[PDB]
């Protein structure tokens, strides 16, 4: 199962 | 960019036996960027219903894809895979050799 | 034996041809099990191995939401990286991401991974400590600072040491008949005269899983590394892989040559010779 990643945390 | 040209292999899933249904594979790998055109040919003509794997990549970030279709090899029919990529000035033709 | 799970994300911009396309695939070892493609007619996470089909609707819904969110995040990230490199709006660019967990033969976490590339060049990577980053250049240093500010590494560590291993261990059990089955190679040596005083000896390994294999030629018990042609291991399309190694030998000297094969599925390593 992939990791849950909110955009506000994980954006480059 | 820094582009990488595809490696190409054309081969069968099972040992080739004339008159026996099999699968014709063209494996392209080591390429970047990911856009790539791959046709399988029967006697110079494009085979219609070819399927391919989902885009994935190796540890060095280069992409690979398997294109395949069912085929029944015979003594005379020639098979090949035609590849074009941005790194290539003209499509590359690699013929199927049952020894390779 | 040892086992790993990996997700591989590819986000590709294509100015003038719509929004960037996002693909995700998931593997356990050399077996793909899920895919997602933002270009699909109705994008949703879809099974690619039979042992994952038993997962319920919440699973597929969780995965699909996650990948739809990633689709939008990677679109922003592509716009950000274009900026970091002062690049034009005209060109196509690609971000690739890999992440996942490795287990040892006992089922214990051996290490975690999270790495990214931009246009096929390393960009940023989570260090083995699962705490600190290695950034390739001053652009990636911007991402590093963002990720350090948002405590991304700590969240990565939690996932990699937790859910990653948990779910890998589940898949390994559910797919045990295939994922934990090594199929040894079928092997043979072929002979192809080249000219009057040289022939090719080609050693074949067919039908094996996983893809890891060693396949060498020796002459008088000495490795023939520089003289061996060794094709990339290639998928047969039925889960198994194929490989060959070839050496051109002097006519009459064929028996001073041995093909050696190492693979998990083998009761013991093979030594083969051409058998006229």
């Amino acid at each position: 199962c992939p990791s849950q990643e909110p955009m506000s945390i994980y954006v480059y | 960019m820094i582009q990488r040209t595809p490696k190409i292999q054309v081969y069968s899933r099972h040992p080739a036996e004339n008159g026996k249904s099999n699968f014709l594979n063209c494996y392209v790998s080591g390429f970047h960027p990911s856009d790539i055109e791959v046709d399988l040919l029967k006697n110079g003509e494009r085979i219609e219903k070819v399927e391919h794997s989902d885009l994935s990549f190796s540890k060095d970030w280069s992409f690979y894809l398997l294109y395949y279709t069912e085929f029944t090899p015979t003594e005379k029919d020639e098979y090949a895979c035609r590849v074009n990529h941005v790194t290539l000035s003209q499509p590359k033709i690699v013929k199927w050799d049952r020894d390779m | 034996g040892s086992h790993s799970m990996r997700y591989f994300y590819t986000a590709m911009s294509r100015p003038g041809r719509g929004e960037p396309r996002f693909i995700a695939v998931g593997y356990v070892d050399d077996t793909q099990f899920v895919r997602f493609d933002s270009d699909a007619a109705s994008p949703r996470t879809e099974p690619r191995a039979p042992w994952i089909e038993q997962e319920g609707p919440e699973y597929w819904d969780r995965n699909t939401q996650i990948f739809k969110t990633n689709t939008q995040t990677y679109r922003e990230s592509l716009r950000n990286l274009r900026g970091y490199y002062n690049q034009s709006e005209a060109g196509s660019h690609i971000i690739q991401r890999m992440y996942g967990c490795d287990l040892g033969p006992d089922g214990r976490l051996l290490r975690g991974h999270d790495q990214s590339a931009y246009d096929g060049k390393d960009y940023i990577a989570l260090n083995e400590d699962l705490s600190s980053w290695t950034a390739a250049d001053t652009a990636a240093q911007i991402t590093q600072r963002k990720w350090e500010a948002a405590r991304v590494a700590e969240q990565r560590r939690a996932y990699l040491e937790g859910l990653c291993v948990e779910w890998l261990r589940r898949y390994l059990e559910n797919g045990k008949e295939t994922l934990q089955r090594a199929d040894p190679p079928k092997t043979h040596v072929t002979h192809h005269p080249v000219s009057d005083h040289e022939a090719t000896l080609r050693c074949w390994a067919l039908g094996f899983y996983p893809a890891e294999i060693t396949l060498t030629w020796q002459r008088d018990g000495e490795d023939q590394t520089q003289d061996t042609e060794l094709v990339e291991t290639r998928p047969a399309g039925d889960r198994t892989f194929q490989k060959w190694a070839a050496v051109v030998v002097p006519s009459g000297e064929e028996q001073r040559y041995t093909c050696h094969v190492q693979h998990e599925g083998l009761p013991k390593p093979l030594t083969l010779r051409w058998e006229p």
